[PDB]
């Protein structure tokens, strides 16, 4: 509970066939799938009914095909990826055709010519200047996450071992670093405001952390430079 | 807080000779996520209707506010009607709105 | 004053040399030109210090050239203007190379290989639903302006004649209507927040407009159906 | 309603061999503008350096901020210091860094 999709994070080569799953909530009799792309609205793609198919319309290639067998397990799976496939699908569920419904975390989706375009984050924190602590008495560190392909990636701010979410505040969607070239990579920042006397205190942590996904372990890998797999990225310091 | 969508009044323009029923959902009191709250319709056979966003606007008064529009012809209207729109998160939604 | 550029909207065909103008305020010893691309920040181009330009560093390609020989008004021209000088170039001025920056209106640019892409606005305005009335005693017009290129438009509301500013709430910029295709045109929406009692007024008159800028007079066109020359598009309705 | 940048104290990362000098200019108290408050920095020579934005963000305290780092290796250290950032709208600027 409630309604959980996997993988949440797939990247995959052109020509390479790939499947999604979906759990639905228990006792939810009707089933969506949508696909958001290019910042567009949820678009609709097929619709269960108690393990049954009554709508196709959404669908656009043949290449893409869901089953329900068990009734409370869904599965998208797509033959041949492309590139216009490159997109975030996303299940629903509910009670029936005429009831409210329940979205999942999707799943994020990017294919692309050749994997060895996929790269980590290169993340790295600043310190607050002076002149913002003397003036506004608050504190802000900036992080970066930069040269990283796909922008598949979670930021999330470690203060003293626990994670924040307070004063956090981190950009909407990971900017490409080279706009014009149809394959370029990824960046991201994020901002933490504490006060200025907790800044002030070397005792205190911060750390930020950048949780990339990559490669899995069952794709093969050539380059003999490292290998851009499921990782994280963190930079730390401490205060003064 | 707290997301509040609305379909207004349709209206009727012109493409290629044909009439064209054109309508919108304007979904209010929507945050300022780093996502948003994604707009979709729904129609009369069960289908639903694919449509165009604006993306969340943030408002003079310090809101935030995602629009989307769709289209279709007046012929239809007898059969995508009456009409809903949806948005959130869960999801939100608004009354049917008889086309016809 | 202050300062001041021409032209704001400058839309031509690849292989067709421009040119631009500023006229910085009077009393400035320095001169600035700036390019924004791709929403990156200004990026520098030459500086003119009294008629006098001592860096060339932001130059590109060797097709821009700007003159200042009067000393006050200067002149950006691009010979055989491509698709990568399709950005906004600013013009800046100070008392020196020591002292803050004034900013004009600036350039907006874009190629295209056929002027034939360009197209007017299709407005269309909507009225406020009765649930919102209801519900929140205030009234929301919505305008779209689709089906234009180049992204060329300044949107305003008038109420009874007089333009307002108030409770306007516009997109920060126009959108792609098919982000995929390299030559797509451009959407944009607008909301203007009136009381549920100043909309149920018959006598009152709103209308949306949206100042589009096309082809001058001194372009040539070859399509027998119209001319997307400057010009503007509105949509009104009355109250209820 | 009123711009602030701030240049926040350089890092030292490692790009091909050569050690990287790596600064960052925050404004802060930026509106919610359909535009932005552009970032550009100037450096010792008199010369302009180009960087990298990351455009304005909502904060989650109903705030909106512009980033923009910049690279330079650390041989020219002796060329560029001491650096400035500038914002805005006129535009607003920061004191000198002296980067050394
Ligand atoms: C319902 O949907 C079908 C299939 O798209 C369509 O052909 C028909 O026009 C629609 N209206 C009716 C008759 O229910
Ligand atoms: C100043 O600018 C020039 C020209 O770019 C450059 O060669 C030099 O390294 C810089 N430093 C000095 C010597 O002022």
């Amino acid at each position: 509970m409630g309604v959980s999709q996997s993988p949440r994070y797939k990247v995959a080569k052109r020509g390479q066939d790939v499947a999604l799953r979906c759990d639905p909530i228990s006792g939810h009799v009707s089933l969506f799938w949508y696909q958001q792309a290019l910042g567009q609205g949820p678009e609709f793609l097929t619709y269960f009914q108690n393990e049954a198919q009554l709508d196709k319309s959404g669908l656009p290639s043949d290449r893409f095909f869901a089953e329900r067998p068990e009734g409370s397990v869904s599965t998208l799976k797509i033959q041949r990826t492309q590139q216009e496939d490159s997109a975030v699908y996303l299940c629903a569920s509910s009670l029936g055709q005429a009831y409210e419904q329940y979205f999942g975390p999707g799943t994020r989706l990017t294919v692309t010519e050749d994997l060895k375009n996929v790269f980590p984050p290169e993340v790295a924190v600043f310190e607050p200047s002076e002149a913002e602590i003397s003036h506004t008495q608050k504190a802000t560190l900036v992080c970066l996450a930069t040269g990283f392909y796909p922008d598949h990636v979670e930021l999330s701010w470690w203060v003293n071992g626990k994670e924040v979410h307070s004063g956090v505040s981190t950009d909407p969607q990971p900017l490409k670093e080279q706009p014009a070239l149809n394959d370029s990579r990824y960046c991201l920042s994020s901002r933490l405001r504490v006060s200025a006397t907790f800044w002030q205190n070397p005792r205190n942590h911060f750390r930020c952390q950048v949780q990339f996904y990559g490669l899995s372990e069952n794709d093969e890998w050539t380059q003999d430079r490292a290998k851009p797999v499921t990782q994280i990225v963190s930079a730390e310091a401490w205060g003064r | 807080g707290t997301p509040f969508p609305s379909l207004a009044p349709p209206i009727m323009l012109l493409v290629d000779g044909k009439q064209q029923m054109v309508v919108v959902c304007l979904v209010l009191d929507v945050a300022p996520p780093g996502l948003d709250s994604p707009i979709w319709f729904s129609a009369g056979n069960g289908s639903a209707l694919d449509a165009f966003t604006y993306g969340p606007s943030p408002a003079t008064d310090g809101t935030w506010t995602n629009l989307a529009h769709l289209s279709l012809p007046s012929e239809e209207l007898a059969s995508w009607e009456p009409l809903v729109c949806h948005t959130g998160p869960h999801s939100r939604s608004t009354q049917p709105m008889h086309l016809s």
